[PDB]
């Protein structure tokens, strides 16, 4: 599947780019493919919790 | 050695009073006195357009303006035939309530109201017409009109609705035709069935057509209400009804 | 009976006010254009 | 018959078009071919009625 | 059928577009064709609630 | 009894402030040019 | 979107927000572009315009 | 309880401070080069 | 008890100095040559 990480983070409202590369910018309300829906969004280290259990992060490579 | 921790918590409370979400707060609240100062009371009117006649008959009633304070309505002046025509002069009474740019090559007039309810009348004169137009402006309407278009009974300097049609508007006055089987938008007025497609009618013969440099078509043909229509190699056959 | 007349000044200075509203009728202006 | 729809309200005065587009112009004192005279005119929420009964309005679409 | 979204919101007004595309404003109240009317028009929430049970909310893709 | 009259005293302050906030009208502009 | 001239259609609707540049590029249905002769603006406090 | 009103003294400055800071926001520029 | 006051009000300046510091941000400066 398609790995999706963090290009833009403010508070709000956030931003997912995947391993396709499809930049997104991400409500609180808002479903996501691969994940579900997004439960809550940290601004915070970049964490985006979704209703799957999964959270996206920024890369390992680029943090 | 505490006695430093304590001095350095009091500076730092006397520097800083204000918690941050305290702050994000007190912002969300400036926000909510902007949006009481913004909101308007009472009920936003509708904006529209329209088109009227004006007639140089003495019985005859004069025209009337909806308008609003703080919105730019244009005046677009037409012809019987609908040509324009070139303003010669204009007089505005009571030029506190209204102010007017009007470029003098122009036939356009951007009339925007200042005062709240006050209304007045509009002075026209035209290039070949004798005849002053006196037009009645009243504010603060439910609908306002954006953009007013008015006939006159003259003709100007200069001198259809297929092509309209082959724009996409629908015709004046026809009746709504609904079609079964394909896609075509149908009309009927005057017992004469005007088509707009993009494809290509068949069986009755056009009386008359016409297409743009898309690849869109209309036609104007008698009533029938049942159409074939082949493209691409196959024939398929479509219904309307009345 | 002592409070007519604080409320006869502000009542007589607003309408004062108001009436003196009612006085000015602005002259048109004639414009040409060509 | 031709239905009467209100162009322009005012206190005193008031603005009729005609379903046909008959324009008119009435006050209380008025004469209505088909509903009669003008027994009042409220110039707030356009509340026109006739001698009649029949109520004077704007249209649906223009609101 | 025909699907309604919300292209634009304000206090008394409101703005849809169609699923064709077809662009409107409508009132208070305003008796809208495949959906009744308005029962009431909520400026925050982006609520449009209908007299078919149906509330108007926005494209969740142009958000 | 006086925590009345001076908060109606900073509520006129501040309609006089709303009034003179919405009293004003700003005008059109126009701009040609080829 | 679509410009309509048809009286009974509505006009366009354009979203804003404080603090933003919004382009508003200007075509026809054909994707020419179209210059603009004039340009009337309403609260230009409010409002800020540049235009070549 | 005196101790209140000199914390909301230094606090409505402060508040105050910001809210004309967040009323004015300075226009775009517009700039070229050909 | 009074020995905070002047232990506080002089980390009070050094902080009033320390901010506008922070605050302010040198403009860089583009030469082009040739």
């Amino acid at each position: 599947r398609i790995i999706y990480y963090i290009q833009a983070v403010i508070p709000g409202r956030a931003w997912l780019i995947g391993s396709n590369g499809s930049t997104l910018t991400v409500r609180e309300g808002s479903k996501i493919p691969g994940y579900g829906m997004v439960k809550l969004i940290d601004s915070l280290q970049g964490r985006i919790l979704t209703s799957s259990g999964q959270v996206i992060k920024f890369s390992q490579e680029d943090s | 050695e505490v006695i430093d921790k304590k001095a350095f918590k009091d500076m730092t409370r006397n520097l800083y009073p204000l918690n941050p979400e305290q702050v994000v707060k007190l912002k969300q609240i400036y926000e909510t006195s902007e949006y009481a100062k913004a909101a308007t009371p009472g009920t936003p009117p509708k904006p529209t357009a329209t088109s009227q006649f004006v007639n140089l008959s003495p019985g005859s009633t004069p025209p009337v303006i909806r308008l609003s304070q703080g919105f730019v309505s244009s005046l677009v002046f037409l012809d019987s035939t609908g040509a324009p025509w070139p303003i010669a002069a204009y007089d505005l009474g009571d030029p506190s309530s209204f102010n007017i740019q009007w470029d003098k090559t122009s036939n356009t007039l951007m009339i925007q109201a200042t005062k709240l309810y006050n209304y007045g009348n509009l002075a026209v004169r035209l290039r070949g017409l004798n005849t002053p137009v006196m037009l009645t402006l009243i504010p603060g309407q439910k609908a306002v009109d954006y953009r007013v278009d008015l006939r006159v009974q003259g003709y100007g300097p200069n001198a259809d609705l297929l092509l309209h049609v082959l724009e996409g508007v629908p015709p004046p006055g026809s009746r709504r035709l609904v079609v079964s089987g394909g896609d075509a938008r149908a009309w009927l007025s005057n017992e004469k069935m005007y088509v707009r497609t993009n494809l290509t009618i068949l069986s009755p013969g056009w009386l008359a057509s016409m297409t743009s440099a898309d690849g869109t078509h209309a036609y104007e043909m008698q009533k029938s209400p049942v159409l074939l229509v082949s493209w691409h190699g196959k024939v398929m056959q479509l219904k309307v009804e009345g | 009976q002592q409070e007519i007349q604080q409320r006869t000044s502000d009542m007589l200075t607003a309408a004062t006010q108001l009436v003196q509203d009612w006085k000015q009728v602005e002259t048109q202006v004639y414009t040409e254009g060509t």
